[PDB]
């Protein structure tokens, strides 16, 4: 057993933004990542509105159907429900806050259809 | 610290 949980994204990690901010994982606002990506040029936020969410039967797998951009190009991507999706102007969420908080100790809001998910590009 | 891209997932390579 370690002193605390893993330092990567697990609850209590001190996450450093591109603007230099040092904030707890659980407190990071979407605006925090927005700014960090915008202040940077090798990094960027994306606006993908989940239009549908389907369970894939597979263990903890749900495909979030996103409409990428205002041209609403739909992408059906099978993701594990324990993936915490940062949502552009919608909040710090996960497809299953229960599981994300259970396994990673990390609290999340419910990522549901309508939530414009942040796709962030690490160049 | 950890580089802030630690909890932000990608909805697969978007178009």
């Amino acid at each position: 057993a370690p002193p605390t949980l893993p330092p990567y994204f697990m609850k209590g990690s001190i996450i450093q933004l591109a603007n230099g901010e040092l904030k707890k994982v659980e407190d990071l606002k979407t605006e925090d990542f927005i700014q960090s990506a915008e202040i940077s040029n090798d990094l960027k936020i994306d606006s993908s509105t989940v239009e549908r969410i389907e369970d894939s039967h597979s263990p903890g797998v749900a495909v979030i159907q996103f409409a990428v951009g205002e041209h609403r190009a739909q992408v059906s991507v099978e993701v594990l429900v324990e993936y915490p999706f940062f949502v552009f102007g919608q909040g710090w969420s996960s497809c299953c806050p229960e599981r994300t908080s259970q396994l990673f100790d990390l609290p999340c809001s419910k990522l549901s259809v309508g939530d414009v998910c942040i796709s962030l590009t690490l160049k | 610290v950890f580089p802030w891209h630690s909890l932000v997932p990608f909805l697969a390579p978007s178009q």
